[PDB]
This record gives structure tokens, C-alpha cells and sequence, in this order.
């Protein structure tokens, strides 16, 4: 009974200094290809720069999902074969230590970018690109590997059903927990 | 009495027991209608569900089979598998009793004496214009591998895959009862014990192709999640309908229609008595097909060839495979008691054949060279042998490899086979290799029982070692996607591995199992690397 | 103190005794002049008969050779024998002593303890630039066959094969010093005991060539009756200049002459110190010669191709074969230390190579394709064996086949033999197969005595037995035109049966000797049939 | 000591009813090619066809020289890789019982044919021709074979220096007569 367009939140994982990392894996025989995606994230950081989801097709393939901060500004990057899309809100700032939640959504070529109730960046191709994210590997919560790591806190992390966060906290056969995150409960 | 609700109404099975008193017996579901009929203004329709019923059902037999012709019509003999060519009185037998209205599956369930079990879908298919599910008792490999086994029959030729390009007649009626079918299984296969996330679709011949086509397309999205096509696939020059339209012209003039507006075209055939559609004979060139698939922008979005270039289908797990001897046929009859071919037939054919896939010298040249022994080119054994490979090289193993190479470069696991065993009959020469649909009695573990009116062979003992090895593998994918998890084979260092483009590792299936690398590379890679360099 | 009379006086020759006690010595003429000295106004002209002499002449030494140079010139090891290329130290001695004043042979007469004996003549020729015939000592293989060996100096390069095309220099003049030296052999060899009806000419390499070509000519008409051509043949692209002008334009030129009229370019060089016309550095085409043979519609009346194929050439008993690994130098610095090619220099490798023999992309796919081991295609080592492989059946193995297959055809008794074993030094490579040159030393009998200056390999006991069986087959030849007859193999059933079109049986020359079919009939087939269809 | 020049006669040879045949035949490993050829037959006859001599090529090669009498008239016929040529004596007749010596000469594509004293029939092509007769096989003096069997007398066969019939009055081990042939000698 999960909802893309319902909060994704409410499983707090904080990132403090040190950095930290919260990576789930497919099985290498049942890693998902996907014509659509849907990822939301509920978060709250006053970072300038963070990368803080990635998820990354198997080996020897480009395509790739990156999610990340840069001057403030949330956006998205991703790559289903022709070449690297981006879309980012420009609009305003989320870097101001209060709770949003980042809706990112694609279909083929089109994408899709709201940061709360704003405006939805809309990012449509002047022509037919490639569809399909080929066998999904890996998704890497935390953005360390990528020398940029993410310090503030995430409520929930939502995509393409799964509630990632949430099975972290289920100690899930799948999530690995590495570096300066802790599970954050409540009273 | 065996009784199961669906979601339409309630259907009484019937028991069958074989004659092999190793195997628990298996109750049949037979006639299960998936789908409305497609008849008068559901004719050139996408399948509507099945209507409900307030009543218990008996599902004891087979429904009639869609209309078909396979006495007085073309037959191409190349297409079909040898098992069915060779005695086509047994299975006219199967197909004495049509209707329009017939959309119907059968299915087989085990006999326990606790879980969801795995579905195997077949998908049969000769040439698009014939067959039924119902030809593969799935008795036996329900029985033995403890999985539910679903045989399905889908709207064939004219009536399963007329197309006029357009939106008049957009085709593929047949891939979308398929689709139907597979609607029909996911959602109602659970009351019968079978498990909708573990269904596997299977398919020989065209079946494979069909197989194959199912997983380029968005319909089959969450319906199957595992496929095994057995010398099919959607990259040869039969798999897919080119020129739809010129063919729905001929039929509309054969029958005497206004071919004018397309849809006055569809309409005036929309009317017709289906046995006055069947009934024409509309010959396609040589090794194409008339009445098939269609790429409509829909079902099949584009080429399959282009679609599976750019990985543009989804996650499956992937087994497929190819017999020695696929092109029996091709040869059989140009054969000369001696069981050799003239160095003069020989030129022929390879034009004829080269004419024909390619068209308007350096091509013919090469394939000439390439197929010839040069160390007794005289040999006129030698040269049916190498004239057989060439047809079997180009219409199955080098399309097989292109699909392997492509699923597994795109993530999707995937296994492949090449089938070196079979059981001769008197029907076919003594020098024949596995001919094409020879698999297919192992599959369905015929030597299990023994002959049968259908597979009159007389299987030895190792024909029903092989057949559990087959069976155990194929069982094995459908259950975990991996021909080797459960059932282990009682084949130490004899592992099925996994395909890639690296080693290409692949299963020799013989009475002597090997695991190899690169199946025929040097011609493979003639046809799939070389070849492609020397066209405009 | 042995003396003979000739036509033209008396000469004293010397004895010669072997490092071997088997062997009775020989008496060996040396340097003797068998034309008049090409200087002068005889420059670019064809040989003279020599003057007479009232004298009794000393033929004890070697003449001076032809001018050449081998130290600062260009050498293209591709072309020379590896013996040759791997110690130009030593070869540089036989060549230290040179003269425009040149044209001198060498008798080697065995000794008795009853008939005119055969005469083997040999020609020799690493690219026409350079060599002597004083390399080879016909020594052993005199005494051992009990034949006469004579071993000729005849113009070398530009004094040998300037041409313009024209009749300013006509050219080929080294080829008519090669009809005199026969003619001179023919008509006074008696007085040494010769058979003037039973001359075989021989030569390995270029020399080969020069063999191939004299039976072209009707030069050649009624002065040797045998021929064995050695890793050589006419066919090859270095046997024949085709663009002779342009070079004896650019030599002019760069000699500082008037490139005006052909007739005063000639007259420019007539008169220039030899050493100016040697020095100069004329590089052609990567796989072509710029000073050789001819075509002047006269010696060589058109191109050998078109000749042989029309059966344009006199009945002949042939003899030629190929080395196993003839193209050693095509691929020894590409190595690297792995004993491997990489996949990247491979391409380049053949990619260049089609350039300089073909020009301006299909050939070249298809010869990359040809020459890939699809089974491992990323072993580095089968990589270098294949590209060597494509050199050698290229420049040696496919053109000796087609040689075979034209004068068989035509009648001509063809004998065919392909080499497959060498004595290995520390200069060559270990995973080196026999390369072009290597036959040489076993022909020539070296291993009777054991390392010399000139062939310093460690001959095994085994080196010994195959060059007594090489030198019974080539002076079986010599004999009687059949490597079998008299002297027999002690080779039970191995009979060196006459090479046809029909089975194309040759003799692999080995340690374990064996006569076989069809010699790389792929690759052989693939240069002689097909690709031929993929030209413009 | 022998001339295309001189008379070829003086081994004469009776080829009467039934048919005859002297064949010589070259050793297989010495069977010759030539740029030229002579021929010189010395003969008398009344036949109105014949076929006297025909030198063959080995096997699988077309190569091969017949001279015949047709209507009377002599004549050659012959091919060296082209086609077949031909050249006959038209002017006249030679069947007329008398002994005559008919030369033929062929130089490449060249030929020439005469019957005795008369004019030397030339036959020049008009452009190069194939210049060598391949491999010589056998001569076959008779014409049986080709079901034209020659009657009459032969006192000589001139071809490329050998006196074919005189070696064959030597019983030379190359020679075989056949059928109706008599070596009538002298006195
Ligand atoms: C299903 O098939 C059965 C068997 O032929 C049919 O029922 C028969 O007809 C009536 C209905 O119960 C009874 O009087 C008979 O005894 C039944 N036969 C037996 C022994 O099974 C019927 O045609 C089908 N079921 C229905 C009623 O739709
Ligand atoms: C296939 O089955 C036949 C029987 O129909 C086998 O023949 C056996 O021996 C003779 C010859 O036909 C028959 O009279 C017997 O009845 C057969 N024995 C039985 C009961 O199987 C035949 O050997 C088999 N074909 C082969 C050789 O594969
Ligand atoms: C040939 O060379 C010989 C080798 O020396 C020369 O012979 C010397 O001169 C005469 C030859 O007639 C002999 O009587 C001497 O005994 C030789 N000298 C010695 C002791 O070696 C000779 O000059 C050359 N032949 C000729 C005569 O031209
Ligand atoms: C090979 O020859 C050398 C001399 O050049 C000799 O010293 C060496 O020992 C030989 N190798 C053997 C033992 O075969
Ligand atoms: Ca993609
Ligand atoms: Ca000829």
C-alpha cells in the first residue's frame, strides 16, 4: 500500500561528518530494467554540495541515476544509453536545514523534477531517445564513493516501490549500512 | 471429482495417469476458454476477457483448435518442425475439429501426496498458419518436475495476424491472445496451485520466435518473468511479416473484395466465412513469411533487431538453444540414394539461397568458399553436409547467438544450448543429425512413456536418461531462473554456466554432456561480423 | 694437377677435400670467365662470348663478384634469406672483392675410383640487388650425387636490370648473362665430364624466380631440361619490375643526369663509375623491386601470369616447394618478448599489407576475418602464427601452387614439396618454423660437414639424414626428372608422387617424412579463387 | 641426317582395306611442346576422305594437329589453346593415285601448306595468336580411330626431325602397327 505521490518518510537516517553510506543491491540474476522510474526522497541538509542517490546499472553498462546538490540547488542526472540528461531546480534553494522532499520521475527521454509544491521542471526531448534503464545493480544512498558524501537526514527513500530506507531498518538481507550513519528512532 | 474457482466461474479437470508407475498422476484442465471468442466484430480484434458463468464447467476436453489448413495448402516444409511434416495423418487427427472460437488453454497440474508452484507456458508455432497447444501433452513434464505446465492456442494465419499497416488492420490478433492468455494465467493460475511470479513462457520453432517477440514487448510487462526459445527466434527471416499490406491486397482479391480504401478491405473480409480465408493460398518469398507478426509501433515497436541492439526490452532470465541439424528439409530432397549432393546442386542451392535472403556476387562467392571443404571438395557426403550447415548456420545458430549476445550484453542471465542427440526414426535418413522440433519430445519427456501416435520413435534407454536430464534442467530455469539450483543431476564438473559474450560458454546436450565455448564461431562470425561488411 | 680444355683455352682447377670421410673430393674451377667482361660499351647490353685465351689458365679463385652493397643499402630483409640477413659479417666477406668485371662461374667435378654425369646449376638471388653464387659451395653435393654443380655470377641490379621501357636499355640483362652461362655450360661442359642434354637449373628465393622466369623464355630454349624452383617462383609481386622507366628515371636523376631523352639518360649512366649507380638509394613500393626482371616482350615476351595461364611456356620437369614459416621477418620485430602479436598491431599488419599489394576495404575485412582464429581470438601468440601464416601464403605459398597447377596441367612433370623442419640457432627465435632461406643448407649438404662460417647451426645427427634425403631427391631429379628413380630412400611407401590439379599430392619434407594433399588448399583457395572476386 | 627439305619417302607403307594404323607415342615424362612444327608426308591415294595423320596433346588438353583428305583435296586442321584452324589446298586435287609430298608448317598462328611444287598456301591470322602446342602425346597414322581409315601408300612421315615411318621399319620400341599395314620393302 505504498504511493509514489504519498511522503515518502517517517527510518531516519542521519549522515553526520565522516561521511556515511546506505547501499541496496539487487541479486546479479534479477536486477530490474525499468521504461519508467519514480524515486522520491525525503530529506533536510545545508550542505553546498552533495550527491545523495545513485543508482547504477551492472558492469559494462552507462546507464545510471544520479540524484545531488550542487550550490544548493537540488537535480538530477541520468544516462538509458544515448548520452548523460540533466534537470535540476533552479527556481530556489534546499540547502536551508529544513524537510523536503525531491520527486524525481522518468519515462523514456521525458523526465520530471518537483522540489515540494513548486513548480514541476519539466524536461521533455526534441526527439524519440532510448527508454529503458538496463538491469538496475545497485543503489548507493550516501554519495561517498563519489567524494562528494551527503551530512544531514533522510525520513525515506522511495523507488520504483521499493522503500529503501524503511527495509534498511528492517536489517533487509539486501541493505548494507557502512560509515557515520545511525537509525535514528523515536522518543 | 477435481474442482477450481476462478475467477469466472468453476471448472471440473479430469485425472490421467501415465504409463510410467514412477510418475504421480496429473489432473488435466482441458478447453479452458482465456479469452472471449474473436468472432464477427471481434474479428481483426485485440482478445476480450472470457464471460463469465454461473455454473460448474467441464473442462474434460480439448475446444476445437483455430482454423487452419495443413493438407491441401502450401505446408513450407523448411518451417516445420520433422516430427510434424513427417506424419502429418497423426496430427491432422489433432486438428479435425475448428472454429473461429478458439481461444482455449489447457493445463496440467501435479499430485501431492506445499508452496506455489512454477508456471510453464508453451507457446507452440510452425510457420504462423498451423498448430495447436494441444499437440504437447504437458503430462509428463508437469508430472516429473512439479510444476504446472499451460499448452495455449492463439488465433493463427489470416485471422491471427492480417495487417493492413494502418489502423484499418494493425495485426498481431495472435501475439495479443498470447498476451491475453498470460493475463488470464497470472491472475488466475493461483487457485490452482501455480505461482504468478514464477511463470516461465516456452517455445519451439515459431514458438521460440513468439517467445522471443513477447519480451520486446511493453504488454509482457509483469506477465512472465523467465523465457526458453528452442530454435526460434525474432532475427530470422521468418520471425516477422515485412510487407503486410501487399499480402492483405492479395488475400482481400483473392476472396473478391474492394481493395481499394483499407478499410473497405478489412471490412469486406471482417464478413467472410473464415474457411474461404483459410482456404487461400498466398505464397510469400522463399524463407519469409505472408501472415505473421507485424512490427505495428504497438506490440512490437520496432525491428527486433534494432530493439535488441539498443537494449530497448527488459530484464529476463534468457535460455535458448539450437539443434544440429535444424535444416533437414532443406537438403532431404536434393539428397540422391547415394546420400551426397553434385558440386552442380550445390551452386545452385547456395545461389538460389544466397538470390533469395540477399538478393541482386562477392556475397555468393564468399558463402560458396566459406561452405566448402577444401580438402576432398569432391566428396559429395561432405558437401550435403556443409550445404545443411549453411541453412542451419544462417536461419537458426547465428540468430540464436545475435539474441544471446544481446540479453546477456543487456544484464538479462542468460543460458544456451545446442541439442546433439535424438532418437531416429525410419522417417528420416540415417546420416540426419537433430533435425528441427527434435528437442521437443525430450521436453515434453516422451521417452518417458514410451512411444507414442504422435512420437512413434522407439526411445532407448538413454533417450529417458536424457529426456530427465532435459527435463530437469528446464524445470530447474522455471523454478529459479538457473537450470542448475534444485533438482541436482544423479554431471559432477557438468554445470550448465551462464552465456556471455566473453567465452560464450554454452551445453553440448548429448549422451555425452559437455559444457564448450564459442558454438561454431568461425561461421557464426562469418554471418553475424563478416557478411554484414559487404552489402550497400 | 687437373687441366681441361674449353672452346676458349685451358684451365687448371684445384683440388678440395671434405671435412667429412665419406665423401671422395672434388675438383673445384674457379672463376671461370664464361663472357666477355660487361664493361663499358657493353654496359646495358647483353653478354658477349669470352675471348680465348693461348695460355694455360689458373682457376683456383674466386673472380670478383658482382658490385653490390649490402652495409649501408637499404636490405630488404623481408625479401632475403634469413642465413643471409642474420650474419652480414660473414656474407660481407664473400663480397668484399668487387668488379663491374664480373661474369665468372664455378665447376665443382666429383672424383671415380663411366658416362656423362648431370649437371645442377645454380641460380642464386636474395632481392637481384645483391649476392654470389660463391656463397654456396657445391662441394658436398657434387660429390655425394656424383653430379657436376655450377654456381653463376650474373649483373645485379642496376647494372643487371636497368630499363626504360624502351630500347635505350631493354633491361633483363641480368636473365641473358643466366642464358649464356648456360649456353657456355651446354657447349663445353662435356670436357669436364658433363651431360649437356641433362641440365637442371635450381635456385632458392629470387633465384627461384630467375629459375621460373628462364622457362618462360625461349631463351632458354634446348639449354637445360630440369628446373627446381626454391621459395620462388614468377608469380610473386617482387619477380618482376613493372614500372622500370619511373626508377631508371630516378636513378638518372639522382646521379645527375639529363632525364630528357631515354637514349642520352642511358648514354649518362653508360659512363658513370659503377659505384655511383650502386650507392644510390632507390627505394619502390613496400612488396616490390625496382631493378629485376622485365617484361620486354622479348626474354620475358609478357607478364609471367598471363603466359603461364595460356601454357605459353616449353615442357619442363619442375621442381618447387615452400618452407613452413617462410615469412619469419614480416612478424620477428613485431613481437614482443611474450612471443605474441597484439591485437592492435595485428590490424595495422594487415590493414598495411592489403594497401601495398591492392590500394584503396572489404579485402581487407575479409582477409582480417581469414586470418582470425575464431576459438581463442585473444591469444597473442596464435595471432603472430596466423599473421606469419598470411605473409608466407601470400607471397610464397599461394603463387608456388598456382606455378604447380599451370605446368602440371600443361604436362609438365610437377613435383611439389613443402619444407617442415630447420636446424635452429641462437639468431633466430625458438617458435620459429622453418623461414625462407632454410631449405638451403641441407640442399647444398652442409650438415655432411658440420657448422661453417656461413651456416653456424649445431646440425643434429637427424640434420644429417634429411639432407642425404633432400640431395637424393633433388639429384634424383637431376638424373632422370624423378626425385624416386635411381639412388632410393635408405622411405618404404614414401614415394614423392608427381604433383596434378586432380589430388595436388606433395611431399612434406620432415623428420618424418610423408606425402599429403592439397597443401593449405583454404588459404591457398582463398588468394587464388577469391579473392580475385574482390577486385575492381 | 635428316631435312624438312628433302623428299620424306623411300618404309613404305600399304594401308589397304579394313583399315590400318602405326601410332608412335612419346614417353609420358618426355612427351614435348614446341613454338613450331614440320610436318613432311610422302603418299599416294585415289580416296575422296581420309584422315592420314593427327598428333594429339595429352589428356584434358584440346591441343591437337590433323592432316585429311576431304573431296579430294589435302588438308590441315589444328588448334593450340584458341580455336581451331584451318588450312587446305583448294587449288587442286590429290587423289589421283600419283605419289605427292604434302609439307605443313606452323609457326605459332602461323601455317603454311604445300602439295608439292605448287603455291604455298598461307593462312596469317590478324592478330597474335597462342604460339605452343602443348605436351605431344602420340601420332596416330591412319585414321582409323576418327572412322575415316586411309588407303593407299606412305613412303615417308617427316614431323619435328623424326622419320616417324622409317623408325618404325626399325621396329623402334615407340612404334605399334596395327591392322591392315604392310612394310613392303624393295625387290
Ligand atoms: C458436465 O458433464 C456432465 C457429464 O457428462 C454432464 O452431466 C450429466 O448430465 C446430468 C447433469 O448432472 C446428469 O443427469 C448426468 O448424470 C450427468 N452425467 C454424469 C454421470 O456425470 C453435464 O452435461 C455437464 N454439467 C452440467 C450440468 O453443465
Ligand atoms: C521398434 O519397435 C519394433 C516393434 O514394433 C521393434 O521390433 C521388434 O522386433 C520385431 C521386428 O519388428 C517385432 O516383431 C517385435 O514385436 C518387436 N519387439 C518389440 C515388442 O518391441 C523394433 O526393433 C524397433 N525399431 C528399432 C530397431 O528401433
Ligand atoms: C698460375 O698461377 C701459378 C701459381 O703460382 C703461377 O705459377 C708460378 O709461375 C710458373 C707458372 O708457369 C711456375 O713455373 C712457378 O713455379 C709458379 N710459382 C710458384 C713457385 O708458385 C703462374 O704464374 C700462373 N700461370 C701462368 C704461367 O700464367
Ligand atoms: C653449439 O656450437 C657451439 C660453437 O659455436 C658450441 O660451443 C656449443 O657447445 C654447441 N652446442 C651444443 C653442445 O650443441
Ligand atoms: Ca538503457
Ligand atoms: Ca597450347
Amino acid at each position: 500500500h505504498s504511493a509514489f505521490a504519498a511522503d515518502p518518510g517517517h527510518t531516519t537516517y542521519i549522515f553526520s561528518k565522516g561521511g556515511g553510506q546506505i547501499t541496496y543491491k539487487w541479486p546479479p540474476n534479477d536486477r530490474p530494467s525499468t521504461r519508467a522510474d519514480r524515486l522520491a526522497i525525503g530529506f533536510s541538509t545545508v550542505q553546498k554540495e552533495a550527491v545523495l542517490v545513485r543508482v547504477d546499472s551492472s558492469s559494462g553498462l552507462g546507464d545510471y541515476l544520479e540524484l545531488h546538490i550542487h550550490q544548493g540547488k537540488i537535480g538530477v542526472k541520468f544516462n538509458v544509453g544515448t548520452d548523460d540528461i540533466a534537470i535540476e531546480e533552479s527556481n530556489a534553494i534546499i540547502n536551508d536545514g529544513k524537510y523536503h522532499v525531491v520527486r524525481f520521475t522518468r519515462s523514456g527521454g521525458n523526465a520530471t523534477l518537483q522540489v515540494d509544491s513548486w513548480p514541476v521542471i519539466e524536461r521533455y526531448p526534441a526527439g524519440r531517445q532510448l527508454t529503458i534503464f538496463n538491469s538496475q545493480a545497485t543503489i548507493i544512498i550516501g554519495g561517498k564513493e563519489q567524494g562528494q558524501p551527503f551530512q544531514g537526514q533522510l525520513s525515506g527513500l522511495y523507488y520504483n516501490g521499493l522503500k529503501v530506507l524503511n527495509m534498511a531498518a528492517e536489517n533487509d538481507a539486501n541493505i548494507a549500512i557502512v560509515g557515520n550513519v545511525r537509525l535514528v528512532g523515536e522518543v | 471429482d477435481p474442482l477450481v474457482t476462478t475467477n469466472f466461474g468453476k471448472i471440473r479437470g479430469i485425472k490421467k495417469e501415465l504409463n510410467n508407475e514412477i510418475l504421480g498422476p496429473v489432473i488435466q484442465f482441458l478447453g479452458v476458454p482465456y479469452a472471449a471468442p474473436p468472432t464477427g466484430e471481434h474479428r481483426f480484434q485485440p482478445p476480450e476477457p472470457p464471460s463469465p458463468w454461473s455454473d460448474i464447467r467441464n473442462a474434460t476436453q480439448f475446444a476445437p483448435v483455430c482454423p487452419q489448413n495443413i493438407i491441401d495448402g502450401r505446408l513450407p516444409e523448411v518451417m516445420l518442425p520433422v516430427w510434424f511434416t513427417n506424419n502429418l495423418d497423426v496430427v491432422s487427427s489433432y486438428v479435425q475439429d475448428q472454429s473461429e472460437d478458439c481461444l482455449y488453454l489447457n493445463i496440467y497440474v501435479p499430485t501431492e501426496d506445499g508452496g506455489p508452484k512454477p508456471v510453464m507456458v508453451y507457446i507452440h508455432g510452425g510457420s504462423y498458419m498451423e498448430g495447436t497447444g494441444n499437440l504437447y501433452d504437458g503430462s509428463v513434464l508437469a508430472s516429473y518436475g512439479n510444476v504446472i505446465v499451460i499448452t495455449v492456442n492463439y488465433r493463427l494465419g489470416v485471422l491471427g495476424f492480417l495487417s493492413t499497416g494502418d489502423q484499418a488492420a494493425k495485426g498481431n490478433y495472435g501475439l495479443l491472445d498470447l498476451i491475453q492468455a498470460l493475463r488470464w494465467t497470472s491472475e488466475n493460475i493461483g487457485f490452482f496451485g501455480g505461482d504468478p511470479l514464477r511463470i516461465t513462457v516456452f517455445g519451439s520453432g515459431a514458438g521460440g520466435s513468439c517467445v522471443n517477440l513477447l519480451t520486446l514487448s511493453h504488454y509482457s510487462e509483469g506477465l512472465f518473468q523467465r523465457a526458453i526459445a528452442q530454435s526460434g527466434t525474432a532475427l530470422s527471416s521468418w520471425a516477422v511479416s515485412f510487407q503486410p499490406a501487399k499480402y492483405a491486397r492479395i488475400l482481400a482479391t483473392k476472396v473478391g473484395c474492394q481493395v481499394s480504401d483499407t478499410v473497405e478491405l478489412v471490412e469486406c473480409l471482417q464478413k467472410k466465412p473464415y474457411k474461404e480465408l483459410v482456404d487461400q493460398d498466398v505464397q510469400p518469398a522463399r524463407y519469409h513469411i505472408a501472415f505473421g507478426p507485424v512490427i505495428d509501433g504497438d506490440v512490437i515497436p520496432d525491428d527486433p533487431q534494432i530493439l535488441m541492439e539498443q537494449g530497448e526490452f527488459l530484464n529476463y532470465d534468457i535460455m535458448l538453444g539450437v539443434n544440429q541439424g535444424e535444416g533437414l528439409k532443406f537438403v532431404e530432397n536434393i539428397v540422391d540414394s547415394d546420400d551426397g549432393v553434385s558440386a552442380s546442386d550445390f551452386d545452385f542451392a547456395v545461389s538460389n539461397f544466397v538470390d533469395n535472403l540477399y538478393g541482386y556476387d562477392v556475397l555468393r562467392e564468399t558463402i560458396k568458399f566459406m561452405y566448402t571443404d577444401w580438402a576432398d571438395r569432391h566428396n559429395p557426403e561432405t558437401r550435403r553436409k556443409t550445404l545443411l550447415a549453411l541453412f542451419t548456420d544462417h536461419q537458426w545458430v547465428a540468430p540464436a547467438v545475435a539474441t544471446a549476445d544481446l540479453h546477456s550484453n543487456f544484464g538479462s542471465p542468460t543460458y544456451f544450448y545446442a541439442f546433439y542427440h535424438h532418437c531416429q526414426t525410419d522417417q528420416v535418413p540415417a546420416w540426419a543429425d537433430a533435425a528441427h522440433g527434435d528437442e521437443v519430445p525430450y521436453v515434453l519427456g516422451i521417452p518417458m512413456i514410451g512411444p507414442t501416435e504422435l512420437f512413434p520413435c522407439n526411445f532407448s534407454k538413454n533417450d529417458v536418461m536424457l529426456s530427465a536430464v532435459v527435463m530437469t534442467y528446464w524445470t530447474n530455469f522455471a523454478k529459479t531462473g538457473d537450470p542448475n539450483q534444485p533438482v541436482p543431476q544423479d554431471f559432477e564438473e557438468v554445470a550448465w554456466t551462464r552465456y556471455s559474450q566473453k567465452d560464450q560458454l554454452y551445453l553440448h546436450i548429448g549422451l555425452k554432456p559437455r559444457v564448450k565455448e564459442h558454438y561454431r564461431a568461425n561461421k557464426v562470425n562469418l554471418w553475424l561480423e563478416l557478411v554484414p561488411h559487404l552489402h550497400n
